[PDB]
């Protein structure tokens, strides 16, 4: 029934990771960086009633 | 125990039972004149024989 | 049974058996199936620690 | 629940003859509401 | 609070399940399902309690040394790949009272039906409480066990939460 | 015990008015308070605010700074001076002690 | 508008402030065009550098 | 100063004399304008500060203060006009009036010149704010709440009086600008350890200094939401705004007297961040928070770097912002289920879509996702403290993995999971809910594009 | 929350808009203004030491 | 080769020696149990079910624990030798600690600029 | 009302000329006895920053 | 635009084509696209947009900062002269900060200028950055978060001292 917020943070993932590899400083990698690891928090996730997937 | 007790313990717990037992002490008289008036004796006496007021 | 009776704040909180909220039974019909609590036992004090998501003391094969 | 205002219970805490009983004072009573004491 | 032969089928049942995780081909597996529904064969009527319960002492030690330490978990039973993956979508059925009345009005007929489904659950209460009073012993329900409705136009007590709840896949 | 007030029952403000906002009982005041906060706190304080601080004269000089040290860089360079000295103060305005 | 003249109170407090900010500036003036980094020789219509 | 401390005097008797319906409407109306003009505030310039006249100034430090404290009063009417909606009406302009108060006392202590009228200032905020939290808290415990808060804070403050009153004897003035000219250094004595600690524990008990901050999460389960958003916005920072003042003209001595505050606020930062794990109470955890994160505010100002200056700046301002948000995530709960037990009600993300956004909003910002204004601050902590010791990279670390665990933890066991199956009155989220956390977020956002202006004189 | 969403939508667009026609049309017929020495003999007023029109207008209106 | 329980691995009910004897006093206190549990199950039932109840069912369980994970402990600690060496152990040593390895770090990082001996070669941010 | 706003300013406008005069007073002996005693405020030698030493302790 | 003597840039060498392949260059026609489809539209609407502003011309200035007295010169305790040397020695503590970031965008532009062989052609503007890295040092570092003139002063002083000493037993 999400399956448009599904390919949102697909994309967000995908623009994050961008980020991470054109970046030039360390302060703009750490952006793509950490937008990486907050991806995956959510899409890791997804399917939230369960604990597992929580945890 | 350092939140809940112990940093509660050493400072306002402490200091509030002290003033409380301070205050029985002071407030616990009996009324009597002649009592008071006892004290009076002692306070002169004390002021000159023992930390010279009168001097 | 409360907890020992040090200086240590639990007052007459029972003491429970220190197993994770993942052993118990997930058949049973839970007030609170997430959980695995029914309304109005008894609490274990370190309840929070002991969902799901947290530690487990379930047996194991080894 | 609606903000707590207090109880009967509450208000007793500051109707004694003092606010720290102890065994010296155990006697003491409030003194007469109008100031005077029977004959 | 199992009896003993609800002990000894819950191990056969359990030590089958290992079996299969173990064995994995079919043919193999029926196989060994017959040789252990066998040795179970071999002791169905021990009468000396003492021994039995022996018995099953002895088995529980042998499933636990010989149990997979990655057993096949059906995926939506407790512990599978699919357990709880639905809870995200079940919502509860009184959400519906606070849907805006233009909400509402995108389902009328079925709005109207949830209306008499409402007026059937407060035309039933009083008696469903009443029933439960009246056949309940003076300390208390000592089981979770319910009655069923006994007269006719009556509802089993305690209904509307298990009759209304979300479907298992509710999306 | 006492003679003291039921706890009142929780008031769900959908129940009598659907359309509201949440700011008031009253549907004509519940909507002027919407408004009043989406216009002057959106409209006005966020957007403005927002292009405001956007076009800052010069925030702290920084700007200024910048051409400044381009001018220096510059002359200095040209006049074989060094781009920066260690000394912020001249050496002959100072008396040292001893 | 006896429904509205509330609204002018918070508006006129900001004007008023306004204002006697502007007066105390003026209570401020000993050095103006008198400091050694901005002193200067007035232009031919000015009266003051600042007010 | 004047152009807003009379306008904010003016919303008394706006709200006096309002009819009784609009008290909410023209308060928050007007109080909105008055912050609008604040942005007027940003002329600022690279060298001198803002100089309005003998009693009044503004600078870098101040200016972003002054902003959030004009930026929150119309966000805490807001807040409060539900719970106190059965309230009369007499009771009502009253605690809009403390609310007022509180507003033109703070903008006034920010701005005061001399440090004794910023002693005074800094104390009338107690007397709105005791007031706030114990006659309008909701439970038997705001009394004892009013208490700690009340002396606590005047423990410290009266000696800090006698120090400033010593220090305009000895010096001839207490004028702030004065002393940037004047100050001498601090020699070593027992005297001046005194005279330094007296200076700064006020403001320490204030931010609150671990180990002093008990009164803390006891003034916030009880206040209610205006209450804890103000304090938990700004006047936590009244102690970093003193200390960042105050510092000036204490050196060189707290190039040790600092050691035994750094120890405290660099091990009590992972003390209350581990408490966080474990607490039951919504709102007693998000007290916990802000001591951890006022702990980096004490170190950045203690180890006096133009970097950790900078940080502690930035850190206050975004800290305001996010806390203040959590209260209010929290108290729209609490106005559903009338509890502040954080395992009660459970799955709301399947309830409230929206509001579950607003949770993950200002949970990625109190765990500092890069590069909200709130890792600014904190980087800018640990590129200045990793200077003073290498060290300190360790404990600094950890307590980021603790701050993403409780700060999830709080996320996950509030949205996520299944509901509770008895609570049903969950009802839709209030448009003015939703308006009450963009005000929050949004601005808060918003910083990451022009962070410059706040991050204080330093920059 | 579509009502909400729809609602700070209207609402940041209202002035958004505007403000946002109002820049494009600033930048383009009124333009920055060009760095050039002070002329000899000249004192600028301080909001001439701006580059961006609305820059100079803030500076001149409010600093 | 037994099982051997830890904290964090409980034994398996089907290991435990007292999981088969399941004596008449035990059966007994089986049936108690379960008395209580269908007890409380059903006042929360009568609740729950009830179509006029709109709210939340308070669980006076749930409120003893927030309560004893708080309120309560204070008004049951005791100063003794137990709470007084974990109070000091854990509150106070930690903060020695790291105050002598930061002191001692900083004390040679210092000695080391004073002789020109630490490289600060490019260190102009601080 | 108009009484109280009239009697409250009376009287503080006599307070505050007394207010002031005690002040203009204070101000006055102290300037006589500065210039009656000579000796005793003497003018300081006032040296430049240059000229004057003052110990750098940095902050490292 | 900006003044090459501050940025300096090499001149450019770029080889010409010297084709080995009978295959056409893909980039040669979608350069010529580009400049089609991309270039020659977006030049028009700046050749319009500079229309408009040749139209209206109007001037802004860098402004020129008088030297005041430094610290050095200032009695003690005479915030009046105090406070100007003081805004003088804020406004080139700013200044020389920006000087150091020219020389680091220097630096930083010759190393990727220079590609693979960044390590011996760039040594000129690296031993640039050097130098002015000592000397912004020397003026500006450990003074703290609140520094002045006169502790910058007192940290010179210092050095002065030090440097006297060795000197003379040298
Ligand atoms: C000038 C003055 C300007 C004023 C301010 C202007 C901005 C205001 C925007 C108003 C937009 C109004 C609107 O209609 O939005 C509809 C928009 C979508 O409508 P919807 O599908 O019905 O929303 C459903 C859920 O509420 C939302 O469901 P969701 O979970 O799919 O969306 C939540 C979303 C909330 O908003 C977002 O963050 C969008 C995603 C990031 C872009 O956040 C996320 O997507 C989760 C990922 C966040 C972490 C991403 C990783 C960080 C990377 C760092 C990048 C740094 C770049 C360098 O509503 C929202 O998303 C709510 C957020 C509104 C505040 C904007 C905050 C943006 C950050
Ligand atoms: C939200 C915050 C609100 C702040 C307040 C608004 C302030 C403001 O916006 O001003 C700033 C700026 C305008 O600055 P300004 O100081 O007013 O202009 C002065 C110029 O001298 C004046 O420039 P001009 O003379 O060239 O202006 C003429 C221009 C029109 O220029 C404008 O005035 C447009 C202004 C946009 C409205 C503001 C929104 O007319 C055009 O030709 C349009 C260009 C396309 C022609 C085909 O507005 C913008 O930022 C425009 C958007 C950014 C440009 C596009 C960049 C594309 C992204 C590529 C870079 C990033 C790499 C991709 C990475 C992606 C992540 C993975
Ligand atoms: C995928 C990547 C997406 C990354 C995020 C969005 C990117 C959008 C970029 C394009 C947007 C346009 C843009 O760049 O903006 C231009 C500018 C930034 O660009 P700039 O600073 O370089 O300059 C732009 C303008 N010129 C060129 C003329 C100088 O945006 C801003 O500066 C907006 C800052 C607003 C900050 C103030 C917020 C209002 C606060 C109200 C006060 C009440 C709250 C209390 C606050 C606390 C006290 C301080
Ligand atoms: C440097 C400083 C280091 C600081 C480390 C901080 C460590 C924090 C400790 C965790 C605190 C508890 C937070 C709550 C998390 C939790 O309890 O979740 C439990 C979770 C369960 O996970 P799971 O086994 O998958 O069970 C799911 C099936 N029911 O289990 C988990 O997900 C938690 C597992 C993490 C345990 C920590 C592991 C640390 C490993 C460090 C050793 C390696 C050293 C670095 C690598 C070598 C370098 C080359
Ligand atoms: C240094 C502290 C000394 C610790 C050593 C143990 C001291 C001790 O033994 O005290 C015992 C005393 C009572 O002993 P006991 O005989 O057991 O009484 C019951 C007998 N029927 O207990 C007492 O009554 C004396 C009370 C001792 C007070 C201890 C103070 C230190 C506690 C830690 C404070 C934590 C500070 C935190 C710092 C801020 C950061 C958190
Ligand atoms: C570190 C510098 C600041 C230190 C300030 C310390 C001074 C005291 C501050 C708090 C004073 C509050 O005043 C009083 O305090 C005590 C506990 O302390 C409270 O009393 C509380 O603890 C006592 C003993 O555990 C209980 O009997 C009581 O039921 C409980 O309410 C009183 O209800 C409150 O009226
Ligand atoms: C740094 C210096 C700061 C100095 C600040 C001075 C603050 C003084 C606060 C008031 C002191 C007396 O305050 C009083 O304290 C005692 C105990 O602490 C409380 O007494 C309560 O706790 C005690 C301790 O268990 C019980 O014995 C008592 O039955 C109970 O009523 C009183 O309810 C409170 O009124
Ligand atoms: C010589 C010095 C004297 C100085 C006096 C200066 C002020 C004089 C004010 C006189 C008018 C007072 O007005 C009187 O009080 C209030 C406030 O308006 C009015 O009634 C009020 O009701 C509510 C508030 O309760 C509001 O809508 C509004 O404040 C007003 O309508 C009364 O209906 C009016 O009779
Ligand atoms: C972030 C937005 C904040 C919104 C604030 C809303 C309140 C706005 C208050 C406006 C105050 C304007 O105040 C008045 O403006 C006019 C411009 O016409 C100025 O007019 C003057 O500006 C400068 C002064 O150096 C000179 O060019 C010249 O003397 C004159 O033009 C006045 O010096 C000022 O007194
Ligand atoms: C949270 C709690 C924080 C507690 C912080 C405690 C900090 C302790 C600081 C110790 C330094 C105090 O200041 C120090 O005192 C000693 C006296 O003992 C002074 O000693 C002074 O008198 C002695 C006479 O005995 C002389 O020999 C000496 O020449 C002279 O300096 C020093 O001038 C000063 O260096
Ligand atoms: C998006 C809406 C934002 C609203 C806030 C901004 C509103 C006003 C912004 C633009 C003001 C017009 O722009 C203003 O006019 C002229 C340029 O035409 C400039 O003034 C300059 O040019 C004009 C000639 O045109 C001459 O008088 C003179 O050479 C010089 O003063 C101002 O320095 C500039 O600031």
């Amino acid at each position: 029934p999400n399956i448009n917020k599904f390919f949102k943070y697909l994309l967000l993932f995908l623009i994050t990771m961008l980020i991470l590899v054109t970046a030039n400083n360390l302060f703009q990698l750490f952006i793509g960086w950490e937008g990486v690891g907050i991806m995956s928090f959510l899409l890791i996730g997804w399917w939230y009633g369960r604990a597992d997937a929580n945890t | 125990l350092l939140d809940l007790i112990w940093l509660e313990a050493i400072l306002p717990k402490t200091i509030s039972l002290a003033q409380m037992k301070a205050s029985t002490l002071v407030t616990n008289q009996k009324g009597l004149i002649k009592l008071y008036f006892l004290s009076f004796l002692i306070t002169i006496l004390i002021s000159m024989i023992l930390f010279n007021f009168h001097e | 049974e409360p907890y020992p009776d040090d200086g240590t704040g639990y007052g007459d909180y029972p003491k429970l058996p220190d197993r994770s909220q993942q052993e118990r039974d997930p058949w049973y019909d839970w007030d609170h199936p997430d959980l695995r609590l029914n309304w109005g036992e008894p609490m274990h004090w370190d309840l929070d620690m002991y969902i799901r998501n947290r530690v487990d003391t379930s047996p194991t094969p080894v | 629940a609606r903000q707590w205002q207090p109880d009967v219970e509450w208000a007793e805490q500051y109707g004694g003859a003092v606010m720290y009983p102890t065994k010296e004072t155990a006697h003491w009573k409030p003194p007469p509401w109008n100031d005077v004491d029977p004959p | 609070y199992l009896t003993h032969q609800q002990k000894v089928l819950r191990l056969y049942k359990r030590a089958l399940r290992h079996l299969e995780s173990w064995c994995i081909h079919r043919d193999k597996y029926r196989y060994f399902a017959c040789l252990l529904r066998a040795r179970f064969d071999e002791h169905k009527n021990e009468k000396d309690m003492v021994k039995a319960t022996q018995l099953l002492r002895e088995a529980e030690e042998e499933f636990w040394h010989g149990q997979h330490p990655q057993p096949y978990i059906f995926p939506e039973s407790p512990g599978g790949t699919s357990y709880e993956r639905y809870e995200c979508y079940k919502v509860p059925e009184w959400c519906l009272d606070d849907w805006h009345p233009s909400e509402k009005a995108m389902y009328p007929d079925y709005f109207a039906k949830r209306e008499q489904w409402k007026k059937l659950r407060r035309e039933s209460w009083e008696r469903e409480v009443k029933q439960l009073q009246e056949e309940t012993p003076v300390g208390g329900p000592r089981t979770e066990a319910l009655p069923p409705a006994r007269k006719q136009g009556d509802l089993p007590p305690l209904w509307w939460h298990i009759v209304t709840r979300p479907r298992e896949r509710p999306m | 015990r006492w003679q003291e007030d039921p706890e009142p029952e929780d008031e769900n403000l959908y129940e009598k008015n659907p359309d509201s906002h949440g700011y008031d009982k009253d549907p004509a005041v519940d909507i002027w308070n919407m408004r009043v906060v989406f216009f002057f706190g959106f409209s006005i304080v966020l957007v403005l605010g927002s292009t405001f601080v956007a076009y800052l004269p010069d925030y702290r000089m920084q700007e200024w700074a910048r051409r400044e040290a381009e001018r220096l860089v510059k002359y200095r360079e040209a006049h074989g001076l060094p781009i920066m000295e260690s000394n912020c103060f001249d050496p002959s305005k100072i008396q040292l002690p001893e | 508008v006896r429904d509205h003249w509330v609204h002018v109170l918070v508006p006129m407090g900001f004007v008023f402030g306004y204002y006697l900010d502007r007066k105390n500036d003026e209570k401020l003036t000993a050095f103006r065009n008198k400091s050694l980094l901005y002193k200067r020789e007035l232009k031919p219509n000015e009266e003051v550098t600042w007010k | 100063m004047l152009k807003y401390i009379i306008p904010t005097i003016m919303l008394m008797p706006l709200t006096w004399l309002s009819k009784n319906n609009m008290i909410w409407v023209n308060s928050t109306a007007h109080s909105l304008l008055i912050s609008f003009t604040s942005l007027l505030l940003m002329n600022q310039f690279g060298d001198n500060s803002l100089n309005f006249s003998l009693l009044f100034f503004s600078d870098s430090l101040s200016t972003p203060l002054l902003i959030l404290t004009m930026w929150l009063l119309p966000l805490m009417l807001m807040a409060s006009q539900h719970h106190l909606s059965k309230e009369n009406l007499t009771r009502k302009k009253l605690f809009i009036t403390m609310l007022i108060s509180l507003q033109l006392f703070l903008i006034m202590t920010f701005t005061a010149m001399e440090l004794i009228l910023f002693y005074i200032l800094f104390e009338a905020t107690l007397v709105p704010t005791l007031i706030i939290i114990t006659r309008w808290g909701n439970q038997t415990e705001r009394l004892n709440a009013g208490l700690y808060f009340l002396f606590y804070t005047l423990a410290g403050s009266l000696p800090l009086l006698v120090a400033l009153i010593y220090i305009q004897n000895t010096v001839g003035s207490l004028n702030f600008l004065m002393l940037q000219y004047w100050v001498q250094p601090v020699h070593n004595s027992w005297s001046n350890v005194f005279m330094w600690l007296a200076c700064m524990m006020a403001f320490m008990v204030k931010m609150p200094l671990y180990g002093l901050h008990l009164w803390l999460p006891k003034a916030h389960v009880e206040a209610p939401i205006a209450g804890s958003m103000v304090l938990a916005a700004v006047l936590l920072k009244l102690g970093g705004y003193g200390m960042l003042r105050i510092t000036l003209i204490l050196n060189p001595m707290t190039d040790f007297m600092a050691y035994p505050f750094i120890m405290l606020s660099l091990w009590g930062m992972i003390m209350t961040s581990s408490i966080c794990l474990r607490q039951t109470d919504l709102k007693s955890l998000i007290a916990y928070s802000s001591v951890s994160h006022m702990a980096l505010v004490i170190v950045a100002i203690l180890i006096q770097t133009p970097w950790s200056y900078m940080g502690a700046t930035a850190l206050m301002i975004a800290h305001g912002l996010t806390s203040s948000m959590l209260f209010c995530l929290a108290n729209s709960n609490y106005e559903r289920i009338h509890s502040r037990t954080m395992i009660l009600a459970r799955g709301l993300q399947t309830l409230l879509p929206l509001m579950a956004t607003w949770w993950l909003l200002a949970s990625l910002t109190n765990l500092a996702l890069p590069p909200t204004i709130n890792l600014i601050g904190e980087l800018f902590v640990v590129m200045s403290t990793f200077s003073w010791s290498n060290i300190t990279i360790i404990l600094m670390g950890v307590n980021m993995v603790i701050t993403a665990l409780y700060s999830l933890y709080m996320l996950i066991m509030t949205q996520r999971g299944k509901y509770t199956y008895h609570i049903n009155n969950i009802s839709p989220s209030f448009t003015r809910e939703n308006a009450l956390m963009s005000l929050h977020i949004l601005p808060l956002l918003l910083l990451t594009l022009n962070p410059k202006i706040i991050l204080g004189p330093l920059y | 929350d579509k009502r909400f969403l729809k609602l700070l939508r209207f609402y940041i667009l209202l002035t958004g808009i505007p403000v946002a026609i109002g820049i494009t049309l600033i930048n383009v017929f009124i333009g920055e203004a060009e760095l050039a020495e002070i002329p000899e003999g000249y004192v600028p007023e301080h909001w001439e030491y701006f580059k961006h029109p609305i820059s100079r207008w803030i500076a001149r209106t409010f600093f | 080769p037994k099982y051997e329980a830890s904290r964090l691995s409980s034994l398996p009910t089907t290991l435990d020696p007292a999981e088969y004897d399941i004596s008449s006093e035990t059966r007994k206190a089986q049936a108690e149990r379960l008395a209580i549990r269908s007890r409380l199950k059903r006042e929360y039932q009568l609740q729950y079910y009830d179509p006029s109840r709109r709210g939340v069912i308070e669980d006076p369980a749930l409120v003893r624990w927030t309560y004893a994970r708080s309120a309560n402990i204070y008004p049951n600690f005791r100063p003794n030798t137990k709470t007084s060496l974990l109070g000091a152990l854990f509150g106070i040593g930690p903060l020695v600690f790291w105050y002598y390895v930061f002191k001692t770090d900083r004390d040679r990082k210092e000695k080391l600029i004073q002789e020109g001996k630490l490289d600060r070669t490019f260190n102009i941010s601080y | 009302q108009l009484l109280y706003i009239t009697s409250f300013v009376f009287v503080g406008y006599y307070l505050l000329k007394r207010q002031d005069y005690m002040y203009a007073v204070r101000d006055h002996d102290m300037f006589s006895y500065i210039k009656s005693h000579p000796e005793d405020f003497p003018e300081k030698d006032k040296k430049t920053y240059g000229e004057v030493f003052e110990e750098f302790h940095p902050v490292r | 635009s900006w003044d090459k003597d501050v940025y300096p840039e090499p001149p450019r060498r770029t080889p010409a084509p010297s084709p080995q392949t009978s295959l056409p260059n893909p980039i040669t026609y979608l350069t010529k696209a580009f400049d089609l489809l991309v270039d020659r539209p977006v030049t028009l609407v700046r050749e319009f947009i500079e229309r408009q502003h040749a139209k209206n011309k109007y001037y802004y200035y860098h402004r020129e900062f008088r030297r005041v007295p430094d610290i050095t010169e200032c009695q003690e305790k005479d915030v009046l002269c105090m406070f100007e040397a003081e805004m003088q020695w804020r406004r080139d503590y700013k200044v020389d900060q920006e000087i150091v970031n020219i020389i680091q965008e220097r630096l930083k532009a010759c190393q990727q200028r220079e590609g693979e062989s960044h390590r011996q052609n760039c040594a000129k503007e690296l031993e640039q950055f050097t130098q002015v890295v000592k000397a912004y040092q020397d003026r500006y570092h450990d003074l703290g978060a609140h520094y002045s003139a006169r502790k910058c002063l007192a940290k010179q002083k210092q050095r002065m001292l030090a440097e006297r000493k060795a000197a003379k037993e040298a």
